[PDB]
């Protein structure tokens, strides 16, 4: 299977979705026009599994964007890679969704949604054989979480046998929109841990910590923050769209990543954390690069490893340097910090490595890990909805559009089973 | 930071061998199940070697040599000494034995037995001790199992003052590179009751296994006669040394039972390592003749010894493979 | 002469298909084109090696061969290849997406929908053959279409054929160079269902080959090219016998007879020696006693685990090069007397040896030094169980909290299935028990 | 000790050196397997079908 059909939902759904196609685009050489100006043949060898050809010969990304306001879409399309996407692809509508989880899933989105699922079918009915589709969004406003999960079900039902994945940006009162993002967060959850098969948890806390803290920062816009996500979006997909051995479709990484199948967010890591334009002179040495991509400080989901134990972990070095050196100092990792490995799956982290290495870097490494401690993610999303919904606050948004309470007290109850779930296998 | 292991809950030697590993802050100990060890201090029965030596990036080592237990069990000792041609049956220093079965060589044994009743010279025999063939054999199929009809020595070499039999142990540590150590201290195991060379009925005065005596502890502490002891007494007594009249056996007999199943239990070209401490029990006879009792494949050691033994076990055997940040032994040369 | 088809299945299967079948071209001096100049009888024959090559009119011999993936990224290469021209594109079978490493899928789902098309690609090759002695199968345990096709493969050829032998290739799992966390798993199912299927199987641990790449040929990282260019010189040791003039091993049947009296206990562990990197500037050419020596250490062991601590029930040596049957026996008497050998009661101590004296051939360029003599030895030890246990305790460890199951359950398969497999396992490591010791 | 069964050729020889003497399923159950699990795999669709259409 090749095909991967890529949507992208709301204001963060199509700011980090274009960043990503920007980012992968130079490194498999295609320019703004579709055009491939590029070196190697590694680079167009599985150039399909996110382009489209179209003759000329240019490459399409099979990108499709979604929002309920003109806007985001607008920056977009005059943004700097917007000539490339397909004009059809763009599906928008006027009213917005105001932050409201309600809106997007029920009454505006609803409207909407038909219109979105006809583009999928297009692009789904020119794949040889469609792997799935990968969404992001944001679970803090409106259309990426309320909308985004409306399609994933929607997606779903009418594709049950694809793989379903999403790069999930969960919201952190240290970079806020509104009050209600924990409302929107913890009814989204509930959706992604029926309807997704892998989930890139990433953690708007964590980006904003790794800005202040080790990029030295001051004040991160939401510039900052997407410079990390589209590396850390560049270095999971990496044996996605390169010639290579493990984790090379989206259900291989699935069947070797998940074992249990609700237990399927995952935390990502990134070495070496870099800011925006300012660059670094010195390469890392493979032994730096693995200890970094195993520290708290690189996690993109603000947990503390340490707090529980990894199930599975798949790790992916970029560049030219010594596999023999890679193996070494993976094996190093492990046979120092045992206990943190789950027992009972043996040999559980795979290692992968990539000779492209992403522009600006000699070396790099990603890191992909299910660890129990994302639990951390949750109990805090969980404490943030019941400080507001034991008093009832803010939920008059939703009531206004059709939603009872029972639906917010069963996503609750959800979300805390994901959590003990969590913990069970953490003593197991 | 080296790992390791621990599945014998029993070893006091190995107790005390962890006990010393954590208290270097070079070694962290991990979960029984956890197969991301370098040192593995296993279980004494069904050990799965199988498993070892497959673990990438790790040496892997443990405390015992597969195979071992062809020295370490009584009906095996047997059949190892008699079939080996670097042994034999021309052996010399391991008292006639045959193997006994209950539902074999019954037949052999006897043929023996009427050789020594030609001529009425000594014919006890040890299983439990009795003088005449056939009440040994019905306690043979009395009680299930395999065991060993051994000629029982009738002139043991008696310390004075108290008439007393007595038993030699030493310890041997062989390490990956099958080097045989012998520990300079061992121990004589004494009886504290008078021998009685007509009363094989009574027990304690025969057997002189450190838990069956407890007259105990008359003459010295818990029945334990050291080497220095010993020494002075045979110079006193005897006008030797123990080096001269024991010894040199005793490192002889070592040397060769052990060089005999080298091939079969080698480490030197395997995917992982061994190691493993032994004792050995001898007996001496009263011109000072010394005969292997029997091998122990987990032996315990003596309280005033655990801690020098154990701390050497950690440096020739252990420190050799994993080195940190004058010897107790004699090396026996082959 | 008596035919035998290779069935190629999975990535494994392929590319070590790929180089066995390029061995054999360079052995028989069958040229790329397909042409054998040295072949006088254009368009037919009889002789040793058209148990493996068929031939047409115009002079081209083609591997009595089928390649078959679930995916067609590795067949593809095989198709545009340097080889592209030996085979025949009814004998190249790809689906269109893969078993993703799950032996459910590969059986019941997409076995399913692809095995009367193998059957019948299968059948096209056994209709040309005037005495089919039968099958050659290679495949990984660890992959979903090498396990789980593998499995249904072999179930309909006993039923299609069931008066053939069956023999297998069966690459063993090594964490070193393995794609999934769910190898085990795989392992035991497709053992457990193709164990009445299977004559004798030849089991080959990616570790034991990894190994002697790295501390042999001196490759510091090896990969899938080094470690099946090690293969296909073992497994051409292996079926020399088939497609070369002898008295032994000369068909399938043979295979049983010698190496496996006991059903069940049918996978003999193969010794291979000398390896030697080409690259290695001054090398002093080992003798015959040297290499039969060489066959009984754990090192150059297809399988790691300790012959010592278990027994034979059989042994066969297979020389290649300047050996004589004195220098054996002087070899074989002086080892005997050195060595742990210690035979089952109801077999007798002994060995069956076939010399073939062509040197081992080696591939261009290649990682292997030419040797002067080389030999391969085929044993029938209780001691390869160790592997069983291995692969069984890790099965254990994740089947006890039901770790990746849903996936399997996913496909259609029960969950009593792994506690079935895992049965027999444990049966299979009784009887080896019981032989042993 | 003892050779026996000598064979020789131009290509080689073979030999046996003894150093001590001693002391299915049917196509139509296979079809079965295939097609319960079809259904078994049906049966989870639908199921799921079943849910999303709630
Ligand atoms: N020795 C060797 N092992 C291989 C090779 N290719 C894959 N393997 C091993 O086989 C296992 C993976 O199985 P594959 O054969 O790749 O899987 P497959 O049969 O193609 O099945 P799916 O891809 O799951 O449809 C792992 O243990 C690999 O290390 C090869 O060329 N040589
Ligand atoms: N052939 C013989 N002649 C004289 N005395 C003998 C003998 N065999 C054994 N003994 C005595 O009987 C005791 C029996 O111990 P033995 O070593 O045979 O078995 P065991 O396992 O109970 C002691 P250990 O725990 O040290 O192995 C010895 O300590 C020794 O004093
Ligand atoms: N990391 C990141 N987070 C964003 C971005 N834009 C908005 N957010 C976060 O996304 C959430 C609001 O959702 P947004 O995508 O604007 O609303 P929507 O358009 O209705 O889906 C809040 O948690 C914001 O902190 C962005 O560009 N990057
Ligand atoms: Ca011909
Ligand atoms: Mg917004
Ligand atoms: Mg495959």
């Amino acid at each position: 299977m090749r095909e991967i059909v890529h949507i992208q939902a709301g204001q963060c759904g199509n700011q980090i979705g274009a960043k990503f196609w920007e980012v992968i685009s130079d490194e498999h050489g295609i320019d703004p026009t579709g055009s491939y100006h590029g070196d190697s043949d590694l680079q167009l060898e599985r150039i399909n599994v996110y382009y489209n050809e179209a003759t000329g010969n240019k490459y399409v990304p099979r990108a499709i964007l979604v929002d309920l306001e003109p806007g985001t879409m607008d920056s977009v399309r005059s943004g700097p890679f917007g000539q490339i996407f397909r004009p059809d692809n763009f599906v928008f509508g006027q009213s917005g969704a105001g932050n409201n989880w309600a809106k997007g899933h029920y009454t505006e989105g609803a409207e909407l949604v038909d219109s979105v699922l006809d583009v999928v079918r297009k692009e789904s009915e020119s794949c040889d054989c469609l792997q799935g589709f990968q969404l992001t969004h944001s679970l803090g406003g409106g259309t990426g979480s309320g909308m985004g999960t409306l399609l994933i079900s929607k997606i779903r039902e009418e594709y049950p046998d694809r793989i379903m994945n999403t790069f999930s940006v969960m919201p952190s009162p240290k970079v806020s929109d509104t009050v209600v993002e924990p409302y929107n967060a913890t009814l989204s959850v509930h959706q992604l841990v029926e309807n997704t098969d892998e989930t890139y948890c990433i953690d708007n806390e964590a980006l904003y910590d790794i800005c202040f803290r080790t990029l030295k920062l001051t004040t991160p816009t939401y510039g900052d923050l997407n410079h990390l996500v589209s590396a850390t979006m560049s270095g999971v997909t990496t044996c996605l769209r390169f010639p290579g051995q493990l984790n090379a479709d989206l259900r291989k990484l699935a069947v070797n990543m998940v074992p249990f199948p609700r237990l399927h967010f995952f935390m990502p890591g990134f070495a070496p954390l870099t800011s925006r334009g300012s660059q670094q002179y010195r390469a890392l040495t493979v032994p730096e690069l693995t200890q970094q991509m195993f520290d708290s400080k690189n996690m993109m989901a603000a947990c503390d490893p340490r707090h529980g134990r990894y199930l599975t972990v798949a790790a992916i070095f970029r560049g030219r340097m010594s596999m023999k050196e890679v193996d070494e100092q993976m094996l190093n990792v492990q046979n120092k910090n045992s206990s943190y490995f789950v027992e009972w799956i043996p040999n559980n982290v795979k290692t992968a490595v990539c000779d492209i290495p992403p522009r600006g870097l000699k070396m790099s490494a990603t890191f992909i890990g299910n660890s129990t401690a994302i639990q951390e993610l949750f109990k805090r999303i969980s404490e943030q909805f019941t400080a507001m919904f034991r008093r009832k606050a803010f939920l008059h948004w939703y009531t206004g559009e059709g939603m009872d309470e029972m639906e917010f007290t069963e996503a609750e109850s959800n979300m805390n089973d994901l959590v003990s779930e969590y913990q069970q296998y953490q003593d197991a | 930071m080296y790992t390791f292991v621990v599945r014998d809950e029993n070893s006091s030697v190995y107790a005390e061998v962890s006990r010393l590993l954590l208290a270097t802050g070079q070694w962290k100990r991990l979960r029984k199940d956890n197969p991301r060890f370098n040192l593995m201090l296993g279980e004494r029965n069904r050990l799965p070697f199988g498993r070892l030596g497959h673990e990438p990036g790790l040496v892997q080592l443990v405390n015992y040599y597969r195979g071992a237990d062809k020295l370490c069990r009584k009906a095996s000792l047997v059949k190892l000494i008699k079939t080996s041609p670097e042994l034999s049956e021309s052996c010399t220093w391991f008292p006639e034995s045959y193997v006994i079965y209950p539902t074999d060589e019954r037949e052999v044994f006897l043929a023996a037995y009427n050789r020594r009743r030609e001529g009425r010279e000594g014919n006890v025999w040890i299983a439990l001790i009795s003088s005449e063939a056939s009440e040994l054999l019905d306690f043979i199929d009395e009680q299930g199992q395999v065991h060993v009809i051994q000629k029982y020595l009738e002139k043991p070499l008696l310390l004075e003052p108290g008439h007393r039999k007595f038993d030699i142990r030493s310890w041997v540590l062989v390490d990956h590179l099958y080097n045989i150590y012998l520990y300079r201290e061992g121990v004589l195991r004494t009886s504290s009751e008078p021998y009685n060379s007509a009363n094989f009925q009574d027990k304690t005065c025969h057997l002189t296994n450190h838990c069956i005596q407890k007259n105990y502890g008359r003459y010295e502490e818990g029945n334990e006669m050291f080497f220095e002891e010993f020494n002075q007494y045979l110079m006193d007594a005897l006008n030797t040394t123990l080096e001269n009249s024991i010894l040199l056996q005793i490192k002889h007999i070592i040397r060769s039972c052990l060089m005999c199943i080298e091939p079969a239990i080698s480490t030197k070209h395997l995917h992982y390592q061994s190691f493993q401490l032994f004792g050995f029990d001898f007996m001496v006879d009263e011109e000072l003749k010394v005969w292997l009792i029997e091998v122990n494949g987990a032996p315990a050691c003596a309280q005033k010894l655990y801690a020098e033994l154990c701390q050497g076990i950690v440096d020739v055997a252990i420190s050799s493979v994993f080195p940190l940040a004058t010897s107790i032994f004699i090396k026996l040369h082959h | 002469m008596r035919e035998c088809i290779s069935i190629h299945v999975g990535q494994a299967g392929v590319q070590i298909g790929n180089a066995c079948w390029e061995l054999y071209c360079l052995e028989h001096g069958i040229q790329p084109d397909g042409q054998m100049p040295s072949d006088k009888t254009i368009g037919g024959g009889d002789d040793s090696f058209n148990t493996f090559f068929s031939e047409t009119g115009a002079g081209k011999h083609v591997p009595r061969a089928v390649f078959v993936d679930l995916e067609p990224t590795v067949i593809d290469e095989v198709r545009t290849g340097t080889y592209r021209q030996l085979f025949h594109p009814e004998q190249l079978i790809t689906g269109k997406e893969d078993a993703a490493n799950n032996y459910a899928r590969g059986h019941y789902t997409i076995g399913k929908e692809i095995i009367d098309l193998v059957l019948d690609r299968i059948r096209k090759l056994a209709d040309q053959c005037t005495g089919l002695q039968g099958f050659l199968v290679f495949h990984s345990f660890g992959g979903g279409t090498g396990s789980g096709f593998t499995s249904l493969l072999m179930e309909r050829l006993s039923v299609d054929y069931g008066k053939k032998s069956k023999l297998e290739f069966s690459i063993y799992p090594a964490p070193q160079v393995s794609t999934a966390v769910v190898e085990p798993y795989n392992s035991i199912l497709t053992t457990h269902t193709t164990l009445e299927h299977s004559d004798c199987a030849f089991m080959v641990d990616n570790e034991a080959i990894y190994d002697i790449c790295r501390r042999n040929l001196d490759i510091e990282r090896p990969t899938y090219t080094n470690l099946n260019r090690l293969i296909s010189q073992i497994v051409s040791s292996i079926t020399a016998s088939l497609r070369f003039d002898g008295a032994l091993n000369v068909d399938l049947t043979e295979f049983q007879t010698n190496l496996v009296p006991y059903p069940r206990i049918h996978f003999p562990l193969a010794t291979y020696a000398p390896v030697i990197s080409a690259e290695k500037a001054y090398h002093e050419q080992l003798s015959v006693a040297e290499i039969t020596n060489a066959c009984f250490e754990p090192a150059n062991q297809m399988v790691k685990c300790d012959p010592r601590h278990g027994k034979y029930m059989a042994c066969c040596l297979l020389y290649r090069g300047d050996v004589v049957p004195k220098d054996v026996n002087a070899a074989i008497a002086t080892i005997k007397t050195k060595r742990s050998i210690q035979f089952v009661d109801w077999c007798p101590t002994g060995f069956k040896v076939g010399i073939n004296y062509q040197p081992p051939t080696v591939v261009p360029g290649g990682d292997l030094a030419k040797v002067q003599r080389a030999v391969c030895m085929l044993s029938n030890t209780t001691a390869i169980a160790e592997a069983w246990a291995r692969l069984d305790h890790k099965f254990d460890l994740m089947y006890a909290k039901r770790a990746f199951v849903h996936w399997y359950v996913g496909e259609g398969m029960e969950e009593g299935e792994f506690s079935e497999a895992r049965e027999d396992m444990a049966a299979l490591e009784k009887d080896y028990e019981e032989v042993g010791v | 000790m003892e050779v026996i069964e000598l064979n020789k050729c131009t290509s080689g020889q073979s030999f046996e050196v003894i150093l001590k003497p001693p002391s299915d399923p049917s196509l139509e159950e296979i079809q079965k397997k295939l097609e319960a699990a079809e259904e078994r795999r049906k049966y989870q669709e639908a199921e799921l079908l079943k849910h999303l259409a709630e």
